[PDB]
DNA sequence: ACACACTCTCCAATTCTCTAA
DNA sequence: TTAGAGAATTGGAGAGTGTGTTTTTTTTTTTTTTT
């Protein structure tokens, strides 16, 4: 079964990356800034791309921006698929990270959203939407490796399982793929073939000047990944953007 | 570029020192001596060490004593409202653990 | 004839409840309620004939809002719903649902029948909810019994604390691991109805579907802790508390120290012995499931307020009406009235913010009725606290580490008045806490694991007796009061009240107090003309919200002159600011937008009168008792 | 409109005075939904038959 | 010993195929 | 064209087996001995 909205969003975001076609800061000449940003990334072997929400707002009567805003968690994989093709088209040197080289895990980033919420304004109706938040940092965790994609091999026979997907808990295969063996136990995680990510936990509390009458400040836990770990510092004031999520009792 | 131009323009002035002293804590009437002291603390001295490895302190500590209604807390309020790295604490409502580390 | 729908275990038919409530909703008019009320004479024939709930529904449509209040007495006024009133109390879960689906259908019917421009899809998308209230007599928290389970209840109390918002699941989302088919499933009775096999025809496989947490749908839940009011506690015992569960609209409504009345179903549930197994305990947990919360305008109100403000005797009228049964003490009453109004709050782009609040100290002889006055202020103010000197610690008065931070008296009292009695009994250690809160109206904290600053826009009203416990005329006034100068400098008004013997005064006082015992429950009152407490509260509240006086140049000249007069001779710089603040409070009380010469002169006069300055020896600082 | 644990209980009486029980708040008002929800609880489905390869 | 999770086994319910009237 | 006799495939009833369980601060109110 296939989601048509995802494919149409994918190949519309593709066209935005191709031909946003803003004119120069000094002259009436088309500049194509996002293609230039891809070239810049190629020059310096970067892994993240920044997009302006105002540029997306004016595109195609705003429907694309609405779909990205209200259903970010559904559409984020399709946005990744859309960007991969464009980088292949104009800068295939960026697709890889001598023996063979694994693929680059690109990160899309957004800024200049219309409004900033307080920690006190987080409510369950907004789960999975795109938001921006501000507060004072009070604690930070050390950087830890998070398992992103896994690969296992069987003890009772020479067989391998690859690209197993994790979500919130450490997860392992359901069968031995070789039908000559039935053992489900004694898997081992191949640290060379599997892939990890950088992960950091930080904790924030409300701005003192914003607290309402007779009340006290609430707090929140925030997750940082990739090239943004250790950017935050205790006692500083920061502004964040991302999506709010819901975490189980593992 | 415009920031550099503005900074150069005020750097060139003959009367810059007096204007700087006069611009600390605008709401407080008089007490130019304390304002001058606050400016010099904010700028600070030069940190250094000797061949022996001993360090020489490069910064300035200040204390203000006064009888009531002398507006002495306004200086602390201005400093904590202005200086980029600063914290305000009350001697009654704080602990040694909360002051250093816990 | 046909199958029927029946509330389980009742033989009540849903058709009758639906039709009766529809008829009530589309034909009730306010005049019927006045028939149940004491007189037909009250009726305004023009207004009271109107279809009240149709008017409300039109407003809901055009204001874009989703909830309808309903006081249950109207169900008794209309003849067709006299029995529905009882059925509501006995079967709330079913009856309330019936009412909801009635209101939504009526809203649709209005736009399609009156053929209006509004989007039908928009109205179909929304949820509409009734919120019944004023159901009957309130019930004591300890007197709820196991025969009240699942019936509607009404409670009064005070709010202790609220937990943060909890996400509550409402719809589950499944996805097939092999073929990527998806299904949305409805949650009822807390159990997820997971499919046995993937429902796509060609992928009919077992264990094939799986849950996706962050594509589910959730709703807000919160728990509020309500405490028993002292009016109901048994003799020689301490108050109890009960927990309220609240959802969606009402979630963040209420703060610590609030005083409320609620309405909700009284529920009970089992609890498990361990998290591994289905074993339940024999005792059941109990709680309340609220559907409405209430705190304990018209052109006629504005007309009354403007007309009262035009009276010549207004200042004396308001002052003698805050505490009607207390004899004389007019200057004390006046100062307290100006504390109630307050100054104006000011904030600059730079140079800070300046307090509008007034601090008052009452000091003098025993039996002078100081503490009796504190009772009136504590009950008049919308928010506030009363406490005693030996009852208070430094932590309890401000804030408490518990890792979480918790509120004390001055924080609960924010925006209100904090009454402190036996002020002379608390230690110098505890009193030193008040310096920062009175000067800045903020509380700074720096302890293990917590460092922050909190707001405290709190007015202090204090009561004390002098050193030696009776005022000694052989010592100067500052030595009789005996507070240290850094703390005595922070009060806007300081009053001396003295137990001076005089036959003229004593006969009047004796006649006043003995007159209260001529009746069982007295109707007698000290004066012919006083305002009711409700209307007086309305006046003060409106004047606080709408009026914001400014300094006139004339007022500036008089303030400078007056300060130099008190100064040249001790008056500190705070005497100037407190004069400004008192003059502003006086201006609000007349509903003026400007401070004038008259207001400045009243502020000066009241300061001179409070500390008996005219009777003070200007050089020795002693008071001539003969001049009092 | 209201949450998943608020729900009351419904009874439906047939001809010949026999009664059934269903839960949830929408069943109180919508008989079509109640009738459909009633049959949906029942466990069995008949198992099924199935052309091309190579 | 008392609820649970998981494995094993046998038996009959079911549909498919062939034959003759 | 119906139907009835025989063979093959599948479901889950239910029986069995193994398993897990009880159980150094830091902050704040109060009493007591010590200078
Ligand atoms: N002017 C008055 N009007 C009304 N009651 C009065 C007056 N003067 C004294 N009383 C009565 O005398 C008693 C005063 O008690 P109280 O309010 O505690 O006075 P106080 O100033 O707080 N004295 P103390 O607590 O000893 O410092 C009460 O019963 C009052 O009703
Ligand atoms: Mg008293
Ligand atoms: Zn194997
Ligand atoms: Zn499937």
């Amino acid at each position: 079964v296939d989601d048509v909205t995802g494919e149409k969003v994918r190949e519309a975001f593709e066209q935005f990356l191709e031909d946003f076609s803003v004119q120069s800061t000094d002259t009436g000449e088309v500049e194509k800034v996002y293609r230039a940003q891809i070239e810049f990334m190629k020059i310096y072997d970067l892994n993240t791309i920044y997009i302006d929400y105002q540029h997306l707002s004016m595109r195609e009567n705003g429907a694309l921006a609405m779909a990205i805003s209200e259903q970010y968690y559904r559409f984020l994989p399709f946005l990744q698929k859309g960007l991969r093709r464009v980088v292949r088209k104009y800068a295939p040197e960026l697709l890889n990270t001598s023996p063979e080289q694994t693929e680059r895990v690109f990160q899309i980033s957004f800024f200049n959203l219309p409004t900033v919420h307080r920690i006190r304004d987080i409510r369950s109706e907004k789960i999975g939407s795109l938001l921006s938040i501000s507060g004072t940092v009070t604690r930070t965790s050390e950087v830890r490796p998070e398992l992103y994609k896994a690969s296992f091999t069987c003890d009772m026979c020479r067989a391998i399982v690859d690209n197993v997907e994790q979500s919130f808990k450490y997860t392992e295969p359901t069968f031995c793929p070789n039908p000559s063996c039935e053992n489900r136990a004694f898997w081992t995680l191949n640290v060379t073939r599997s892939r990890f990510l950088d992960w950091q936990k930080v904790r924030i509390q409300e701005n003192a000047n914003e607290i309402p009458t007779g009340s006290m400040p609430r707090t929140l836990d925030v997750i940082l990944r990739g090239d943004s770990v250790e950017r935050a510092k205790p006692g500083d004031r920061c502004k964040f953007t991302g999506v709010e999520i819901v975490v189980p009792d593992v | 570029s415009d920031e550099i131009n503005e900074l150069k323009e005020m750097v060139k002035d003959e009367h810059i020192y007096d204007k700087l002293v006069r611009s600390i804590a605008p709401a407080v009437f008089g007490h130019e001596a304390v304002k001058k002291g606050i400016l010099l603390q904010m700028l600070g001295g030069v940190h250094k060490s000797t061949v022996e490895g001993i360090k020489l302190r490069g910064d300035i500590n200040i204390c203000v004593v006064g009888d009531p209604s002398t507006s002495k807390s306004q200086f602390l309020k201005y400093v904590v409202g202005f200086a980029p790295r600063s914290v305000y604490t009350s001697g009654k409502a704080s602990s040694a653990a909360g002051l250093t580390a816990a | 004839s046909e199958p029927l729908r029946i509330i389980w275990g009742t033989n009540v038919s849903i058709q009758e409840c639906t039709t009766n409530f529809r008829n009530f909703l589309m034909s009730f008019k306010y005049k019927f309620r006045k028939i149940l009320d004491e007189r037909e004479e009250f009726i305004n024939n023009t207004t009271d004939e109107e279809l009240y709930y149709i008017k409300q529904l039109n407003e809901m449509r055009e204001l874009g809002t989703s909830n309808l209040n309903l006081d249950a007495r109207n169900l008794l006024a209309y003849k067709q719903t006299e029995d529905l009133y009882h059925q509501l109390l006995n079967y709330p879960q079913e009856v309330i649902s019936i009412m909801d689906q009635t209101i939504k259908d009526c809203m649709v019917s209005l736009i399609v029948d009156n053929n209006l421009d509004y989007d039908l899809d928009e109205i179909e998308t929304k949820f509409y909810k009734v919120r019944p209230y004023n159901v009957g007599s309130c019930k004591g928290m300890r007197e709820l019994n196991p025969n009240d389970i699942d019936k509607l209840i009404n409670l009064k109390g005070l709010v202790l604390r609220s937990t943060p918002v909890i996400p509550d699941m409402k719809v589950a989302f499944f996805k097939c691991n092999v073929c990527d088919h998806t299904m949305a499933v409805e949650i009822d009775r807390g159990v997820i109805q997971e499919p046995a096999r993937c429902e796509r025809i060609d992928c009919n496989e077992p264990n094939s579907m799986s849950l996706i947490h962050n594509r589910c749908s959730f709703a807000d839940k919160q728990v509020i802790k309500l405490q028993e009011t002292p009016d109901f506690v048994p003799d020689g015992q301490t108050p109890h508390s009960i927990s309220l569960c609240v959802y969606d609209e009402l979630v963040d409504s209420c703060r610590a120290g609030d005083r409320i009345e609620v309405t909700g179903t009284f529920r009970s549930i089992p609890i498990r012995a361990n998290s591994r197994q289905r074993v339940l305990k024999s005792l059941y947990k109990t709680y309340v499931d609220v559907v409405h919360v209430k705190k304990v305008i018209t052109d006629q109100d504005l007309a009354k307020i403007r007309e009262v403000a035009a009276r010549e005797d207004l200042y004396s009228l308001l002052a003698r009406s805050i505490a009607p049964s207390i004899y004389e003490l007019e200057d004390v009453k006046k100062g307290i009235l100006l504390q109630l109004f307050g100054g104006t709050n000011k904030t600059f782009t730079k140079g800070g913010r300046y307090r509008g609040d007034i601090n008052i100290l009452l000091c003098g002889d025993p039996s002078t009725s100081k503490s009796q006055i504190l009772q009136y202020v504590h009950k008049i103010t919308p928010r506030g606290v009363y406490t005693s000197g030996k009852g208070s610690s430094a932590v309890g008065l401000t804030a408490y580490i518990t890792l979480v931070l918790e509120s004390g008296a001055l924080v609960l009292s924010d925006g209100g008045v904090c009454c402190i009695d036996e002020f002379d009994k608390m230690s110098d250690s505890t009193r030193s806490v008040l310096h920062e809160v009175m000067e800045q109206q903020t509380i700074s904290i720096a302890k293990a694991g917590i460092i922050t600053t909190l707001n405290a826009r709190s007015s202090i009203l204090a009561s004390a007796n002098p050193i030696g416990s009776r005022y000694n005329p052989n010592l100067p006034v500052t030595e009789n009061i005996d507070l240290p100068p850094p703390l005595l400098s922070r009060f806007d008004l300081v009053y001396l009240v003295l137990d001076k013997v005089d036959e003229k005064n004593d006969r009047e006082l004796a006649k006043h107090l003995t007159n209260l015992y001529l009746e069982d429950k007295p109707e007698h009152i000290s004066q012919d003309d006083v305002l009711p407490v409700e209307f007086l509260t309305m006046y003060i509240s409106y004047a606080k919200e709408h009026i914001h006086p400014i300094i006139t140049e004339a007022a500036k000249t008089e303030l400078v002159r007056a300060y130099v007069g008190m100064r040249k001779m001790t008056a500190t710089t705070r005497q100037l600011e407190s004069m400004i603040r008192l003059a502003e409070a006086h201006a609000k009380m007349k509903l003026k937008n400007v401070v004038e010469l008259e207001d400045v002169q009243e502020a000066v006069r009241l300061i001179r009168s409070a500390i008996k300055d005219y009777a003070t020896d200007p050089k020795t600082g002693k008071i001539d008792m003969n001049l009092v | 409109a209201r949450h998943s644990r608020f729900g009351g209980l419904l009874s439906i009486q047939t001809p010949d005075k026999t009664r059934l029980t269903v839960s949830g708040s929408q069943a109180l008002v919508d008989e079509k939904i109640a009738l459909q929800k009633l049959d949906d609880s029942k466990k069995w489905n008949k198992r099924i038959i199935k052309a091309a390869e190579g």
